[PDB]
């Protein structure tokens, strides 16, 4: 069960970074996207 | 009844065990 | 009335109690009264006995040395020490009617099954009370201005230079566990911090 | 400062020891089992004046990342259930074969002992098969020296009589069907 | 990168006024003043022996133009229980200066009751093989004892390839204190 | 009775004395941990998600 | 009965079965050691009437499986957050932080930089800032825990005793200095905790004030790309 | 134009966080 819980462990671990890698690529187009003149 | 029980397998072997501890005391 | 019927405490034992107060009531004195006296005395020795037992799991996991007891058994009165400062509750025989009664050195107050409560309460008063000299110090010194700050954190900021900047002024703390002072400037340089602490805690 | 060693010897067969490891990894901790893979060597000080005088240095050779361990146990002293001696514990860098060398020492035998590890409160219990080095200076050819293992639970603590014998025989009884554990020699 | 030199005492003023004068000078560059060293000596029979302040957990015994080997502290006892000592001990101590990223030590070295002379001690904190770091602390000392001298010690070490760690510190050490020695 | 007396020598053999100092409780504090940041992610992006689709109107 | 011995941690002793919940195998060191017990029922298992309700270390900011893994479970994590909480209690009356702080009997109220009030609770029944920093403590927590027992503490030479393979090479490697050997000592629970609030907190005022400065101009746009 | 670009983006946006999120508590009910 050591195992079994380490490998279910590993693979949210992948998930979540996974995760955070392509929400983070679109906060970067985002960070270009809300820095443009708001002049209207 | 016939007893005449003996455990199996004993594990030490005392004397493997004497020249085991004497290697490592003195000498092999 | 003279005879006992269950009685219920809220705060075997209770058995053997209740037996001993449907005992003692039929001298037929006024056996009302004397109850009330022989209960209330059982009342403040259960009190007595909690806020002990409290004292005691708080001497062992959180405050450590920084509280130690002077204490009378058979007498039923506990007297903690934080810090030169001494704290002790007492029964006041004299009408025993009235309930319990606490006293500190000067004080210049009601107590519900919490002693933790009871120490923090009292030294928080007793720390804003150095607060205040200090303030009177400062006052004596700069008849300008100054300030205190009421939150759980015992303040006293103390500005040094005319055009206040509160990020950088002076902040005088008073540690409400041992009474030692804590002074934060952001930024000097650590050691003469250090020697500022040694000197205001002196005197 | 001037610390003593305990310990307790006895031996385990082969498949007696695929049960021993299986029960002491039961009642160790739940740390990890970890192997143990080193090197000894023994360098006799000849001592023209009166009598012999042995070191002992331990290599690693399963980490690399760490470094050799001198120990010298003194005469065995002299009812403690345990087998009493005096421990220095020595760790130095990767050098001191050449500097006991000029010390004036020299190598006598060289064991490689693979086992396992393990540390159930302050006591360490390990077992290891001490093979035999047929060629002087090399780990690479070793012969097995009995077909059996060695175990030995092992405890340092300061040179104060202290209840570590204690420990030390429940300890030997929680194990005592697989294993003997007595004094020897 | 650490390096050694004898600084005599130039009387002049007294041992522990030439001390003074070179806290002073050290004061004076703008270093502050961290806590106070102590290195010491033994020679058994020839091999020596030496504790440092900067590495507390570690006792070094080197044998003259051999091996070197650091220890744990626990390298005294085995010199105890191996009987089979001198009393020519050495054991300098002093305080501790640092400037930025750059440490310099002076001691009175002292053997018995007379002190024999005094040692400074300067280590360039960031550093690697000395071969292309010495020219800055050659830069550094000849401010500060330039006056009487520095002279290129790592050659001790210049000879090497490529290495530093800390033994050949020690190693420079002992060759100051078998000068001190000798010398009144 | 003989198979009984055999199952009494076996466990002999196993002599099973105090109990195993054995635990899975690390894994599973390390795994529920786990789990518990995977949800809040999936707590926090089901709130982005609502608020880029008022936005998106 | 095996499969609860498959998941959860016994021993059974005279008649009985004392089934341990204290983090034993991961030294926890305080003192409450566990110790359920169980009846039969399978259809139990009983709570040692100390550890009861639920956790919730609620740290903030101021301005199907079987029935019985559940209780078990539950039991387990609020014998955890009373361990933290008893921890941090203990560090209030300690080292003294540089901050002052008030404990009062399950409110750890600090602050941090000035109108900045940091309230670590325990609330015992029967923010999403302050999230992080929970899920943050606990891992603290437990990697002190495995700082005990671990294979770092184990010596790889079978020789001297179980230092932390670093005090090893603080020996023949001339190592430390006053610095080196000193970055070994440890610095307590709630400095750290306290350390993190306040890089929240500043992460977030830097953010506001930049983003802020990004709306009142229109004149030369202030671009802004964290990492 | 810019504003059909803005609503593109967080469109594109809100498709990729759909997928995380299925993606993320299906991980979680496996």
């Amino acid at each position: 069960r050591n195992q079994q819980l380490r490998t279910l462990q590993e693979e949210c671990d992948r998930k979540l970074i996974t995760l955070r890698d392509e929400i983070s690529i679109d906060l970067y187009e985002l960070e270009e996207e809300y820095y443009s003149s708001s002049s209207s | 009844e016939s007893g005449g029980l003996r455990p199996n397998k004993q594990t030490f072997n005392p004397t493997d065990t004497n020249a085991l501890v004497a290697a490592v005391a003195f000498g092999k | 009335p003279w005879r006992l019927l269950k009685l219920e405490i809220l705060v075997m034992q209770i058995s053997f109690i209740h037996q001993l107060v449907q005992s003692r009531l039929f001298a037929d004195e006024k056996p009302l009264q004397d109850m009330y006296n022989c209960l209330h005395s059982f009342c403040l020795s259960l009190q007595l006995e909690v806020l002990h037992s409290q004292t005691l799991m708080l001497i062992r996991e959180r405050w450590g040395d920084l509280v130690q007891v002077e204490r009378y058994h058979a007498g039923k009165c506990l007297s903690l020490s934080v810090w030169v400062h001494k704290v002790t509750i007492k029964i006041d025989e004299n009408d025993v009617s009235k309930p319990l009664q606490i006293f500190h050195d000067p004080p210049l107050k009601i107590d519900h099954l919490s002693i933790e409560k009871l120490l923090i309460d009292s030294v928080h008063a007793r720390a804003h009370q150095k607060l205040q000299e200090l303030k009177a110090i400062l006052r004596g010194f700069n008849a300008n201005e100054n300030s205190s700050i009421e939150t759980a954190l015992p303040a006293l900021v103390v500005p040094i230079l005319e055009p206040c900047g509160n990020s950088e002024c002076l902040h005088i703390f008073v540690d409400l566990h041992s009474g030692m002072f804590q002074l934060m400037l952001y930024g000097l340089d650590q050691a003469t911090l250090d020697d500022m602490e040694k000197s205001v805690n002196d005197d | 400062i001037n610390m003593m060693e305990y310990l307790l010897q006895g031996s385990v067969l082969d498949h007696s020891l695929e049960s021993l490891i299986h029960r002491l990894r039961g009642l160790c901790d739940n740390m990890e089992p970890e192997t143990f893979l080193d090197h000894e060597m023994v360098f006799l000080l000849k001592g023209q004046q009166a009598s012999p005088f042995v070191l002992r240095a331990r290599r690693s050779m399963d980490r690399a990342g760490a470094p050799w361990h001198l120990r010298y146990l003194g005469q065995p002293e002299m009812n403690r259930h345990a087998l009493v001696r005096n421990c220095v514990d020595i760790a130095t860098s990767e050098n001191l074969t050449d500097f006991l060398m000029e010390m004036g020492f020299r190598m006598d035998h060289e064991f490689v002992a693979k086992g396992h590890l393990f540390r159930k409160g302050i006591m360490k219990i390990m077992v290891y098969k001490i093979f035999r080095i047929l060629v002087p200076g090399n780990t690479d050819s070793t012969e097995a020296l009995s077909l059996s293992y060695l175990v030995e639970l092992s405890v340092v603590a300061p040179a104060g009589q202290d209840m570590v014998s204690d420990d030390m025989k429940n300890f030997a009884e929680q194990l005592k069907p697989l294993v003997h554990l007595e004094k020897i020699d | 990168v650490t390096c050694v030199s004898q600084m005599p005492v130039a009387e002049g003023k007294s041992v522990q006024q030439t001390v003074e004068l070179l806290t002073r000078k050290l004061e004076m560059l703008g270093a502050e003043k961290q806590g106070t060293f102590c290195v010491d000596c033994e020679t058994y029979h020839l091999m020596y022996v030496m504790h440092n302040s900067e590495y507390p957990l570690s006792c070094f015994a080197l044998f003259e133009n051999g091996p070197c080997l650091i220890a744990d502290t626990n390298f005294d006892v085995l010199m105890v229980k191996l009987k089979g000592a001198k009393a020519s001990k050495i054991e300098t101590r002093g305080t501790r200066y640092q400037y930025c990223d750059f440490l310099v030590k002076v001691g009175t070295v002292t053997m018995g009751p007379s002190a024999r002379g005094i040692s400074v001690e300067v280590e360039y904190g960031p550093c690697v093989v000395a071969s292309d770091c010495w020219s800055l602390l050659l830069e550094f000392l000849q401010s500060f004892l330039g006056s009487h001298t520095p002279g290129a010690p790592a050659v001790f070490g210049n000879r090497h390839d490529a290495v530093y760690g800390p033994a050949d510190t020690m190693v420079q050490y002992m060759e100051l204190f078998n000068k001190i020695r000798k010398q009144q | 009775e003989a198979e009984l007396s055999a199952q009494i020598r076996y466990l002999t053999q196993v002599a099973t004395g105090q109990p195993h100092e054995g635990s899975s409780y690390s894994s599973r504090k390390d795994c529920q941990m786990a789990l518990k940041r995977v949800d809040y992610a999936r707590l926090k992006l089901s709130d982005v998600a609502r608020t880029c689709e008022q936005m998106l109107e | 009965l095996l499969r609860l011995r498959q998941h959860w941690k016994l021993r059974k002793v005279g008649d009985k079965i004392l089934g341990d919940l204290s983090y034993r195998s991961a030294g926890s060191l305080f003192p409450h050691h566990g110790t359920f017990e169980v009846i039969k029922n399978t259809d139990d298992v009983q709570i040692p009437s100390d550890l009861e309700g639920s956790a919730y270390i609620k740290v903030s900011i101021q301005k199907g499986s079987p029935h019985w893994q559940t209780k078990l479970e539950a039991a387990q994590n609020v014998l955890l957050c009373k361990e933290i909480f008893a921890q941090l209690s203990r560090e209030a009356v300690q080292i003294k932080s540089q901050v002052p702080h008030i404990v009062v009997k399950n409110q750890i109220i600090s602050q941090p930089f000035p109108s900045l009030q940091l309230s670590i609770s325990l609330c015992h029944s029967s923010e999403d800032h302050l999230y992080v920093l929970e899920h943050n403590l606990h891992l603290l927590i437990r990697e002190f825990h495995k700082q005990t027992l671990s294979s770092i503490m184990m010596p790889h030479p079978a020789s001297a005793p179980f230092g932390h393979k670093r005090m090893r090479l603080s020996g023949p490697q001339a190592f430390d200095k006053n610095e080196i050997n000193s970055l070994q000592s440890s610095e307590g629970l709630l400095e750290k905790i306290i350390k993190q609030a306040k890089h929240i907190f500043l992460r977030s005022r830097a953010a506001a004030t930049i983003d802020s400065l990004a709306s009142r101009i229109e004149d030369p746009q202030i671009q802004a790309h964290w990492s | 134009n810019e504003l059909q670009r803005k609503d593109a983006l967080v469109q594109k946006h809100l498709t990729k966080l759909r997928h995380w999120q299925q993606v993320l508590e299906d991980i979680n009910v496996q």
